[PDB]
């Protein structure tokens, strides 16, 4: 019933950003929230009704449209001086705070372009100790050094996704967990079983999207662009 | 005005039961319950309008307050799927709805037959960097720097860029229980 777009954003600051949020419900109000790690929603802008807005507490640097009932469009200006967070819309009835969220959207502001880097990937084979005391074998991957923490995780074997036996992290980590300044890297489990492990003729690919630079995105450095790209690892069976 | 919610973590075991706790200073009209995946919009799960008022919808069981400043939430037998962020959500005539900063709760699947151990993992490319892998430890299990890096399901892994990590070292002062096997 609401759709938010794009998934993730990334922007240099000084650079305006319109987040979209359209809805089909019919609803009259809309309302925009920032999620923070240490605060829950926080409201940015109400509008309960066509042409109507009123700002959260928080609406310091934020911009807000309301022409049409479908539509509630957020525009994140340079005033706002910490605006990377989770963007979440919401829509209710009228006379009512029962809401309806969008899928949110990941906004990362950064001082430089150059400050993006894709993750590196590598997968851990299956421990041979694992495999005689369990006749299980769990793969790991590990994607590190990424920057904005805009990834997502998959497991291919044999070039189709499997879901089965597979645990990732739900959020990337800081490396630096501590400090403002700190890159990210992620993690992944695929556990089969020992045989399927075992035959050669099995190959498993850890895959990363890395959401980064578009091609609107100018670059000048020797190193490759960090645009959004897939990186990828993979370990093949082992018949030991 | 103020919305407060309790615990502000919980781990457990799938199949425990739990409640959890919104506590305001000021009177609500009502108060609203949801649960958040994370990257993903919360799920309204119910409203109460009236102090006293208990909702049951199937595992889950909400009660308001009488002075409709106190709302509980008690899953019954807890499911992996329960894994989530439940928020609060009220206003109070005031008409100024907030948030709760919620409470995160983790369920940790069941093991019958727990297995503990810890294994080091090669990479495929052999960089010969490797990592710890601490596996199949039950849920009374809880998981020196910003260097020794971890990744808290019933299994956890660690890995470093220095050359004296050892797996001994990421797993221990640590919640390895008692019987963990530790092959060299």
């Amino acid at each position: 019933g609401i759709t938010q777009s794009p998934k993730y954003l990334f922007r240099k600051e000084g650079q305006n950003v319109t987040l979209s949020c359209e809805q089909n419900l019919n609803h009259d109000a809309m309302y925009w929230y920032r999620q923070d790690p240490g605060q829950g929603l926080r409201l940015i802008y109400y509008s309960q009704i066509v042409n109507d807005f009123q700002k959260g507490d928080i609406a310091e640097g934020y911009s807000v449209s309301r022409e049409k009932k479908e539509s509630f469009p957020l525009t994140v200006t340079s005033a706002q001086k910490n605006p990377t967070a989770f963007y979440l819309c919401a829509s209710s009835s009228r006379s009512s705070y029962e809401q309806y969220f969008g899928p949110g959207t990941r906004l990362t502001v950064t001082e430089d372009l150059k400050n993006v880097f894709p993750p590196e990937v590598a997968v851990f084979e299956p421990s041979e100790a694992e495999i005689s005391h369990t006749q299980k074998a769990t793969l790991v991957c590990l994607a590190t050094g990424f920057y904005p923490d805009h990834v997502e995780l998959s497991w291919w074997v044999n070039g189709k996704e499997v879901h089965s036996g597979v645990s990732t992290d739900p959020q990337p980590l800081k490396e630096q967990p501590a400090l403002n300044d700190s890159r990210y890297s992620l993690s992944s489990r695929l556990r089969v079983s020992a045989t399927f492990w075992q035959n050669p003729r099995n190959h498993f690919r850890c895959q990363v999207q890395f959401y980064g630079l578009s091609e609107n995105d100018e670059w000048t450095q020797d190193r490759a662009k960090p645009v959004t790209q897939i990186v990828s690892a993979e370990a093949w069976g082992r018949a030991d | 005005q103020l919305l407060e919610q309790s615990p502000q973590f919980l781990s457990i075991q799938e199949g425990e039961n739990l409640t959890v706790y919104c506590n305001s200073s000021s009177v609500f009209s009502s108060l609203q319950w949801y649960r958040q995946e994370p990257g993903e919009g919360p799920v309204l799960l119910v409203t109460v309008v009236t102090g006293g008022e208990v909702k049951k919808l199937k595992r889950l069981t909400f009660q308001f307050g009488d002075a409709r400043k106190d709302s509980s939430l008690h899953i019954t037998a807890a499911q992996p799927g329960d894994t989530g962020l439940y928020l609060c959500a009220g206003a109070g005539s005031q008409g100024n709805l907030i948030f709760g900063k919620g409470t995160k709760l983790s369920v940790k699947p069941n093991i019958q037959n727990p297995d503990p151990a810890v294994y080091q993992l090669r990479d495929s490319k052999s960089s010969d960097k490797s990592v710890c892998l601490f596996t199949d430890f039950d849920s009374q299990t809880n998981v020196k720097d910003s260097d020794v890096y971890i990744t808290d399901s019933n299994s956890a892994v660690a890995w470093s860029n220095k050359s004296d990590f050892a797996c001994a070292n990421a797993f221990n002062n640590s919640i390895i229980p008692e019987d963990t096997f530790f092959p060299s």
